């Protein structure tokens, strides 16, 4: 996953 | 969603209460600009204000409601829009100067120091002088960012009629927030449609600001991070 | 001016007579052929659009080099947004012209075409949706030849963009919708216009890069107009 | 000189 999806996800 | 329950002054207060904080730079007045030095520390702050801007885009009505994929694609469509607004914001009361952060203000001369930069900051600082010019207000900046979000990654996509009714919603804020300031009707739909295309302008500084970072990447002269990396390889 | 004082009908009958005609084609696609066909096309109705341009009312009134710069800047926008309008009644293809109407797999015979014709083709039925009339489309394409160069004489060009938002309006509530559904489709039209100036900016890229291809042969005007993107 | 500048102003 992105990093972008990750700090999205908390 | 909870969004549409919104009043007008809720959405104001809720976009207000969301704003994020006014970074710093490393900036060192000691260090004589390099080419190098003076992208690094642009894209540096740019880094830091990407962490901010996902967790404000959080707190934007509506934005939650959506899948995680589709906000990973609106904010990859719209993050550099975003850093460009809220730097043209800022630097409204800085005439021909635009602050980058409250130690790090600068001129079109000292964007000469980047090649293929000055024609950005040029653009920059027309925006920022129309938005001084239309003596634009924060209640209307944070609704004209909002809908940037929103709406730029939204024609590359039943969760666009949820986005639109959320885009609508701020529309009728921008509207009430002129008719508060006791414009006529015509003056609000003058308005509106002023601010709105700006967003356009926006959106081609934005399609610029991208080939400038994509061509210093491939020039391997500013140490670019993760995030930004990805952001940019979002646009290819 | 001249335009300040016509009223919201006469600015739509000014669009609608100014229109330009709608072209043919030149009458088993190359990435060759195909370019040529297409570039072949967009430059005789550049010819048309000048002239259309000198026909939207408050144009005249600048001088030549600030129409030159609104046209050099504007120009592959208008030329976009009338493919989606002639468009928007053949869902999933681009009529470019009555004997040439393509879809997105087609696009594909030239490389890189087909996230411009994707672009194009989620504008026509962004447009379809919304139903967008004539009058309505006349509006925005004058809109966009005012609009896309004049944060790069001002105060008249603004002037003549908030007597056509004028006119937007009065199409609207024309048509019987209510002042909230007047505003919300005044920005829902407007907020096009920042993707429409993203297909173009996508598009001036794909059109440098074919002239340094050598692909295509692309006219002097064609070469001039995309040459004032530096 | 420029070609759209003839086709302006004829
Ligand atoms: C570096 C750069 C200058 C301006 C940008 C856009 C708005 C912004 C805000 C911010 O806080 C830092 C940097 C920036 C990032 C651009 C990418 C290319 C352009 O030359
Ligand atoms: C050729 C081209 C495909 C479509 C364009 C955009 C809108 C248009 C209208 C028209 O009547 C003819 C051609 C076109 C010109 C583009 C430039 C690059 C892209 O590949």
């Amino acid at each position: 996953h992105k990093i972008l999806h990750r700090l999205l996800q908390d | 969603s909870l969004a549409l329950s919104l009043t007008a002054d809720q959405m104001v207060s809720a976009l207000l209460d969301a704003e994020p904080p006014i970074l710093y730079s490393e900036y060192d007045p000691t260090r004589p600009f390099s080419e190098a030095s003076m992208m690094g520390l642009l894209t540096n702050l740019a880094d830091r204000e990407l962490v901010h801007m996902i967790n404000w885009a959080k707190r934007v009505p509506g934005f939650v409601d959506l899948t995680l994929h589709d906000q990973v694609h609106l904010l990859e469509c719209a993050w550099l829009e975003i850093l460009m607004i809220g730097l043209v914001w800022r630097s409204m009361e800085h005439p021909g100067k635009l602050l980058f952060a409250p130690n790090l203000l600068l001129d079109r001369n000292q964007g000469k120091c980047v090649e293929g930069m000055v024609e950005i900051f040029d653009m920059l600082l027309a925006t920022s002088s129309r938005f001084r010019m239309m003596n634009l207000q924060g209640e209307e900046f944070v609704c004209l960012k909002s809908i940037i979000l929103l709406n730029s990654g939204v024609y590359t996509f039943e969760e666009k009629d949820h986005i639109h009714r959320v885009l609508d919603k701020i529309t009728d804020t921008l509207i009430h927030l002129m008719a508060k300031a006791g414009l006529t009707l015509q003056q609000q739909h003058q308005r509106l449609a002023q601010l709105l295309l700006i967003l356009s302008h926006i959106r081609h500084m934005s399609n610029k600001g991208m080939e400038h970072l994509y061509s210093m990447k491939c020039k391997n002269v500013v140490p670019l991070s993760d995030l930004l990396l990805e952001m940019l390889d979002a646009h290819r």
